[PDB]
RNA sequence: AGCGCCGUGGCGCAGUGGAAGCGCGCAGGGCUCAUAACCCUGAUGUCCUCGGAUCGAAACCGAGCGGCGCUACCA
RNA sequence: CGGGGUCGAAAUGACCUUGACCUAUUCUCAAACUUUAAAUAUGUAAGAAGUCCUUGUUACUUAAUUGAACGUGGACAUUUGA
RNA sequence: GCUCAUGGAGAACAGAAAUCUCCAGUAGAACAAAAGGGUAAAAGCCCCCUUGAUUUUGAUUUUCAGUGUGAAUACAAACCA
RNA sequence: GGUUGCGGCCAUAUCUACCAGAAAGCACCGUUUCCCGUCCGAUCAACUGUAGUUAAGCUGGUAAGAGCCUGACCGAGUAGUGUAGUGGGUGACCAUACGCGAAACUCAGGUGCUGCAAUCU
């Protein structure tokens, strides 16, 4: 017979860790969640409830919905051609935070920063991103720093 | 006589030819599945902003 | 198809039928139940559980069986007796002695 | 041979956590206690904290952040004697004190204190303080009694009761301040208003003064040197209670030294750790020694 | 040294195991009781074999755990009885010991036809204090092994005591 | 080759998770001049082997070994 | 301490051998074992529906004009956010 | 409230295995079953009290046509433990 | 800096064997009338803080310590792998080009840090 369950395939995906098993840590619940929030998503299979499908593990989405233990998630998911909407009751076990929403939060304050800095001077900000450009020319020198010439290795079976 | 049970070719191709749109997401989203408490308290606060700024230009 | 040919157990009467060998034919749950004996009033048998010294029951099967058990009974020697519950028809089929438990 | 473990059994050993090596919090409770409905999203959850040693009481006012749990207020036996005992700081009545100290205290500092007063005429009944109308609720507050044996007639249920009487609504039940009796569900008040005030301590000490003056004198010394009786605790007890309804400011002490001078003497007592090169030092003089061949 | 690490007992611990179960083994119940003027606690299987002829929690045995001046009263009535003499086969590891014997009457009881005859096995556990560092629910550890005990000044303890001697091996 | 059944005392055949039944054979005694038959008595069964589950198996589920059976058609 | 062979009367007495168990060592392995652990594939963010400041609303929440959600007013442009 | 399997050391009958006591014991046990995850002041063992295995109907996830069935998840209003 | 309480990360923090421990604080410890629970005031509840001890717990130090963690200009640009080729080879397989890049091992280092509050010469 085929098999295809809410937990199939899941052995080492909600395998917990190594010496890791047991309870949970407390900053999993004293984290705070508001809608707008973007999260991650992994499972942690020592709490059975309020658990997400193994689609939905290792993935992110967006708060909707705040309740006592609980909290709405919405993900996108392929079905066919389209992305559809999904809206999940998962547990803040298995939440937490994305840190690179952290860190644009933290790149949106200091662009403002320097646009408060150029409204002071008028100094040509250039506040976006640009990627490692290619790079300029130099002198290197040679002083301590010869060139050692180096050539191949004879083939040694090394055994 | 046995036949071709399965396969997942050509599918690809097909959904994108016009395929993977992203869900036209929307200003003021739906506040179905949202906790009932909160859904009330936001009427009675709208209807309570909607009557303050009238007031404030009547 | 099947030929099947079965003893029914109440009565000792042959039963012959055939059937395809893929169809469903019915099956009862029997189950057979050990039972202590007590002292025999008409056809009753007197028996009894541990739990309970009930049973005026299935009416001393009329064989050969039966007038043994008799006689094994005016000769004392309790005979635990085993009974089955086919379709709630129920009856006794043998019996053995307390070897222990005297 | 049997007192060596192996290193694939250090190896995948999982410790517990600190605490609980150290046998002193249940994360269980904890998190029970400090978890928080995230509808109230930042609104901490105030635990009121009691611990009990040997010669002491703690009673506390405590938060939980993600550092560490955080802390408003404090409480303490060895400070008591401002308000007024002397001793017996570990008893039921200084458990009541305590919790009713540090009550009004939280109250002063926010101003709760005019408005929920608590409660000054005692009589050792069943009632929180509800939340008075149209104004501020009460301080709601969790208890923890961390691993300490819920059970009827026990210090802790005293000072819980001190806060109720305080001002503070902790919430609880009527059924393990002592006096409860099981099959005819009924407090007794005025058996508990005696165990406020020193009511089983005074019946202990009209007995030994009647028969046993050995012990009245080995033990209760201090009560002996004090002239003290079983209408003086009472009175002593509720002009305490008074008094922290006074004055529950907190006055600390004075210190007499300063932190780097207790420090200075702690690090100059203290040991140090042996660095690498006299390690290697050491297993060289070692070798000298024994691999020197005598 | 030797501020508090003295020695003393932590408890006696008289167990019976009948045979089987019945009046036999509450009459045993009833000895035990009658002695320690306070009730014992009984002893049920853990597992099923015909060759004692038991199942799985089945009352085959009693036991008791008495402490105390008390304990150590019925303690040197046994050694009485047993002419103060006894074996280092019969000590253990830990400085903790016992010895099973016959004829409980010979205790000092009045005996009665109806109680009939028990043999018993007393075991004692001896210690130093730390037991609640070890027993308790808060603070738990591990004692030291300096101040752990042992077989060697168990019996050095209880011949100086009594100037009882045992057997060799 | 595929599938199914069965292995219980010296023999044959029953046996149903709390623990082996019967007959014939065996042995002893007695009658008999002796053996039979006869009367009074007792004993005997790694339950094919290994492993497992079970608090515990002959039984209940795998491994193997054996004695059999059934399948084997349209060309 | 399983089997035993010997000294001998035997002795938790002595010796010898042999399967166990313990110790650390060694050779080889695992689709349904694993500490570890890639490559490739995969999710999400990279702003105007945004950021900041102020204060309005509510029967929600808070001990609390505290927080939450949605907003007023104002500011933040040319690089409005790779 | 306790901490299991197992091993070692002891205690008459009692032995390899009966009950009791001490040491270690990261799980080598147990959780109705298949297997896999999960669990050690517990989800295991014992003990106490109970009947939320209740009512109202909706939302959501899985299989998926985003139909049903089945199972589960998180809430609101009630009644209860 | 030490100690106590509530703690975050949950072994640099554990484990084993020893050594030491000013003060203060914990703890050990003393007692059973009172609420309370036990076969047993051992556990737990209550009383004194008196009788006494820092031996144990607890804290720290030692160990060419086991273990854990980190780093390597150690192994190893190896093994594996993505893409290309009318490349080689009988084939298994391999090399080359554009790219990514382990683990084991070997060696070196380290052995809890820290928050709120209170307290100690």
């Amino acid at each position: 017979g085929k098999s295809h369950g809410y937990r199939s395939r899941t052995r080492y995906m909600f395998q917990r860790d190594f010496r890791k098993h047991g309870a949970v840590h407390l900053s999993t619940y004293l984290k705070v969640y508001k809608v707008g929030d973007i999260v991650d998503i992994k499972a942690n299979g020592s709490i059975q409830k309020g658990m997400p499908h193994k689609f939905y593990q290792g993935k992110t989405g967006v708060v909707y919905n705040v309740t006592k233990s609980s909290v709405g998630v919405i993900i996108n998911k392929m079905v066919g051609n389209r992305y559809l909407e999904k809206r999940l009751n998962l547990r803040v076990e298995h939440i937490k935070h994305s840190k690179c929403r952290q860190e644009f939060l933290e790149r949106v304050k200091a662009n403002a920063a320097k646009r408060a800095e150029a409204k002071a001077q008028g100094v040509a900000v250039q506040l976006k991103r640009q990627p490692a450009q290619p790079r300029e020319s130099r002198i290197v020198s040679t002083e301590g720093n010869v060139p050692q010439t180096l050539a191949p290795v004879p083939y040694e079976t090394f055994i | 006589a046995k036949s071709k049970n399965h396969t997942a070719h050509n599918q690809t191709r097909k959904a994108h030819r016009n395929g993977i749109k992203k869900p036209k997401t929307y200003k003021y989203p739906s506040l179905k599945g949202v906790d009932p408490k909160f859904r009330r308290n936001h009427k009675h606060a709208l209807h309570g902003t909607a009557k303050a700024l009238a007031a404030a230009k009547k | 198809k099947v030929h099947l040919v079965a003893i029914d157990i109440f009565t000792g009467k042959k039963l012959e039928d055939l059937s395809p060998s893929t169809h469903n034919m019915e099956v009862p749950v029997v189950k057979r139940n050990e039972y202590q004996l007590l002292d025999i009033d008409d056809g009753f048998l007197s028996l009894m559980n541990m739990d309970g010294d009930t049973k005026d029951d299935v009416k001393a099967p009329e064989g050969e069986l039966g007038d043994s058990l008799q006689t094994a009974f005016d000769e004392g020697k309790d005979l635990m007796v085993t009974i089955i519950s086919a379709m709630g028809e129920e009856a006794a089929i043998s019996f053995k002695e307390a070897a222990r438990t005297d | 041979q049997k007192d060596a473990k192996s290193s694939a059994y250090s190896s995948r050993f999982q410790t517990p956590f600190r605490r609980r090596r150290e046998g002193k919090t249940d994360y269980y409770q904890r998190k029970r206690l400090v978890t928080q409905h995230k509808a109230k999203y930042n609104t901490p959850k105030y635990r009121l904290v009691v611990r009990f040693t040997n010669k002491d009481i703690i009673c506390q006012i405590i938060s939980s952040t993600i550092t560490g749990d955080v802390v408003l207020a404090a409480a303490y036996s060895h400070e008591l004697p401002r308000y007024g005992i002397t001793h017996g700081l570990t008893n039921w009545a200084a458990a009541y004190a305590t919790g009713l100290l540090i009550a009004r205290r939280t109250l002063q500092k926010l101003g709760l204190d005019e408005t929920y007063k608590g409660v000054e005429e005692v009589e050792g009944e069943y009632e929180l303080t509800e939340a008075v109308e149209d104004g501020p609720r009460p301080f709601k507050v969790f208890l923890d009694i961390g691993l300490q044996r819920t059970t009827t007639g026990a210090r802790v249920f005293g000072a819980l009761k001190g806060a109720s009487d305080g001002g503070l609504y902790v919430p609880h039940s009527e059924n393990r301040f002592p006096g409860w009796d099981f099959e005819t569900e009924e407090i007794d008040p005025e058996l508990l208003r005696s165990y406020i005030f020193g009511g089983h301590v005074s019946q202990y000490m009209e007995e030994l003064a009647d028969d046993d003056e050995e012990r009245f004198s080995e033990l209760f010394k201090g009560y002996l040197a004090d002239d003290i009786d079983a209408d003086s605790l009472e009175d002593i007890y509720t002009s305490a209670h008074e008094a922290i309804r006074a004055d529950p400011a907190f006055k600390p002490t004075e210190k007499k030294f300063t932190k780097e001078q207790y420090a200075a003497e702690s690090k100059k007592y203290r040991q140090t750790k042996l660095s690498k090169e006299e390690r290697a030092a050491r297993v060289a003089a070692k070798i000298a020694a024994l691999a020197g061949q005598q | 040294q030797n501020p508090m690490r003295d020695l003393k007992i932590e408890k006696l611990v008289l167990n019976i195991s009948v045979g089987e179960s019945g009046d036999r083994l509450t009459r045993a119940s009833k000895v035990l009781e009658q002695l320690s003027g306070q009730t014992p606690v009984q002893s049920k299987a853990r597992y099923t074999v015909r060759t004692f002829g038991i199942r799985r929690n089945e009352k085959i045995a009693v036991h008791v755990t008495v402490r105390g001046p008390k304990a150590e009263e019925i303690l040197e009535r046994g050694l009485k009885v047993k002419e103060y003499q006894l074996r280092d086969r019969n000590f253990s590891a830990t400085g903790n010991f016992g010895f099973g014997i016959d004829e409980h009457i010979d205790l000092g009881i009045k005996y009665d036809p109806s109680i009939g005859i028990f043999g018993m096995d007393f075991y004692v556990v001896m210690n130093r204090p730390g037991a609640r560092v070890t027993r308790r629910k808060r603070c738990k550890g591990t004692v030291g092994n300096s101040h752990k005990t042992t077989k060697e000044d168990t019996v050095s303890w209880f011949k100086q005591k009594y100037d009882a001697d045992v057997l060799d091996k």
